[PDB]
RNA sequence: UUUUUUUUUUUUUAAAAUUUUUUUU
């Protein structure tokens, strides 16, 4: 009773790791338009510092695999630095202009799916610690503050402009919230993120070096998502419609913890007419209200996360 | 793996729930 | 007689105009129309929460306990639903036109402005709910990401009721109600990028404003309710986005027509006490309720003011409030359809003291 | 199960076949908004001349108050600045004077495009026309960039904070070398096409008053591609960007040719009105919900040629 | 419950399954 | 002949997606 | 000599959802 794309849509959304070739085709709603479904997916290895609580945050920031922060066991993380997808450059441009309208190959985006799997690679005798997963509803926000309009006459003329911020980061702490998955590190963990807008709402780009609690660059005590290398080559592109995944790994002293980290995500984007990528664009899938209703129903029926021995 | 199976399983359980007969 | 052939597009005079190249495309074309056998049948049943959603929306004051539970759409996610009502006693200054503006700014019960009878109001100052701090933080940081307890919000309902408390001889005047579609907006203006070399370097940044305020004046628009002060007035606000759109927070001291702080001539919604403890949080998806009370000289006009609102919010997972979060109402398309249909079938307002 | 409602049918006619009736049938989007709206149904019909030996770009983007944006460039060259041509009704809708477009003088607080189309009608004779009309759609969307600005001028070089500035994505696709999807006909054949919803579901848009919508936050940047309000925004400024895609018309004219035509720009806009404007007397409740019409609309939009000869309207 | 009673009343004047088309999506 | 005629053509091949009882 | 739309055939080659055997560490 589900359309072809509708079923593929569900597969991509919840069971990304189960398939050899990704079935995803995009969101089967009434969009029915020119889209290019970017399927970002890579695999790396992470090594956890002994005697630290490490945080791997998978947020819907186009072009970024995840954000990391390491802190003393029990301490409060503040800055999560992004690890970009090797594909960033091709999608959003490079150089000092990276991410801006001049080099960006898209004008709008929305996440059809996003998931992550942590596959421990330590031996059963040397590792030690835990894995904890949970989701936070990260959303961009604004604050209106004064800025100088004219430097004359001192101390200057002002007006109120808007600065960008991000809400939700404070929920990333050592104390896991009610809805979470807590397990032995060696068992790994897998989970998917899901739509937190009501209809897979389209998002506009907002190019920035950081998405923080403060509008003051580098603020040491402001919690924030930060583009690496001062945004010289890769900057934050925006924040999607799905919630954010939080992976907390506690590694005691002397523990030897390593894992393979695999992330997936399907993003529908409105393509610039002139890029090499446009060639691979096409029509959004046909309307399948059932698949949509099913997705929104299903998203609530699974454990917050599951061990990696059953992704 | 077996996550899709789980989805399929839950899919059946919520079958009578949907706003569509 | 061919399949994947390019499509030609008729030349005017086929003899006077050279032939143009037939049109081609990128990616496959849309699939052939779906057959009518793919019959998806629907059962028109109103869900329990959908019914509660309707009560909370329109008949806010008619039950033993607020029935609201949230919007029964496909959001089906983790939310924190605020079901509250600010009930307070007020007095209207003799010989003035008082404006009680109920706008969807999380944390605020309403905005007030007093003016000479017949005059034009300009600045409406907010009166916050005592729960403001609990929800959006305290101190100078109030309202910001660091102290806010939510990351997104949307209004499921909002209503206001004015209950006169004067006797039949001591009062005098009128009550008038109407709704305005208040929406935030932006303006791009230059700001200093570098102070060197004078007069400095500039770039265009965006500043926030608010459209719709000009509609708050002594002259009531076509769609309104006008009555004797002593009869009070009640009404609900309703969704002006198309689908109960989710809203992001925009923390500001004022939402005005100008980006210049305190501009005397600029109409605006202003946070009280210079935003020391309570700042404007953002603007919701429902329209804004405007109550205009005209109190002549010598008149003793007192009343209880009730402000209701039901807000669905995406919570921070660390607040002490998180223990009350749960999954939002299950999808009820019938209820949603009913709501959007019903919202247009009632008088702009009704007397409160007749019910 | 059912069939189209009257308004739903009108909605469809207005959307795709704008020039086909006695009186514009449009009434707005027949979804669940069911509220108070002022619906603009207008068409800017004007005579134009394409400068010999130039590539002329007529960009029809969803910026309330503007009929289109024009750019003239050497044949083959890259256009960068498209200057807006406003509807005579601009002042009436968005205000006049230095304040034009701002909350104080604007008569609306929100908008969404129900339809938008463009038609080029050649008026040259069979011995004087020469050149082509290439048409294609682009997805123009506003965007943001967070950059630092001076918070305090003391102590030098000053104190900074990061603020947002507005930009626009998509313009780069407007160039001399069009995509394979483009419709390329002879100038004398004219061209007609409609734009369509590229938002989730006919999303409502807020106003963003600006002099330009460019790739750069620096005013007048020579290399930045941009949509520019005419006359320095003295009387008419950019009001915002709608939910439908943008229509691109590239007209190539050689030296010696005389390419003239009448240009028609249509648009149907649903707007939430200020209750005090002199226009309010025309506001009423938007069309009743017609799910069938909506499904049809979204289905059909992707099913017609990018453009067709103008003598096929 | 005078206002709700009114809502119920109107709720019936539009109950047809103009009228409500159960097909909300 | 007008675009509408063409729209009508396709508009009729379109069936719909929902039905109530 | 042209433009759309509408089907049937097969060889196809795919993608998808279901039933059975026969090999292989
Ligand atoms: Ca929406």
């Amino acid at each position: 009773r589900l359309t072809d794309a509708g079923l593929a849509f569900l597969k991509c959304a919840f069971a990304a790791p189960d398939f050899s070739v990704d079935p995803g085709k995009g969101i089967p709603d009434n969009f029915h338009g020119r889209t290019l479904a970017i399927k970002d997916c890579n695999t790396t290895s992470v090594v956890f510092t002994p005697n630290t609580d490490t945080y791997i945050v998978v947020a819907p920031v186009p072009g970024f695999a995840y954000f990391r922060a390491e802190v003393a066991v029990g301490a409060q993380p503040t800055t999560f630095v992004g690890v970009p997808y090797p594909t960033y450059a091709t999608n959003f441009g490079a150089g000092s202009q990276n991410g801006l309208p001049a080099v960006n190959n898209y004008s709008k985006f929305r996440y059809a799916s996003m998931a992550c799997g942590l596959y421990p690679t330590s031996n059963m005798m040397q590792f030690s610690g835990s894995v904890q997963v949970w989701r936070v509803d990260l959303n961009l926000s604004e604050a209106v503050n004064p800025a100088v309009t004219a430097i004359t006459p001192a101390p200057g003329v002002f007006a109120n402009f808007v600065d960008k911020r991000i809400n939700g980061l404070r929920g990333i702490r050592p104390l896991a919230p009610r809805d979470n998955y807590s397990g032995n590190f060696i068992d790994g963990a897998y989970t998917f993120a899901f739509d937190k807008s009501t209809d897979f709402e389209w998002c506009d780009f907002v190019r920035s070096l950081e998405f923080s609690e403060s509008n003051v660059l580098g603020a040491a005590t402001a919690m924030k998502l930060l583009a690496p290398g001062g945004g010289t080559d890769t900057t934050l592109t925006g924040l999607g419609n799905v919630n954010t995944l939080v992976y907390k790994i506690s590694t005691p002293t002397g523990a030897v913890n390593t894992a393979i980290l695999r992330t997936w995500n399907c993003i529908e984007l409105q393509p610039y007419t002139d890029s090499a990528l446009f060639q691979f664009s096409g029509v959004s899938p046909p309307f399948d209200p059932l698949a949509l209703e099913c997705y929104h129903n299903l998203k609530m029926r699974f454990p917050v996360a599951v061990s990696s021995r059953e992704n | 793996s077996k996550f899709w199976e789980g989805v399929l399983r839950v899919l059946n359980q919520i079958s009578g729930t949907l706003s569509v007969i």
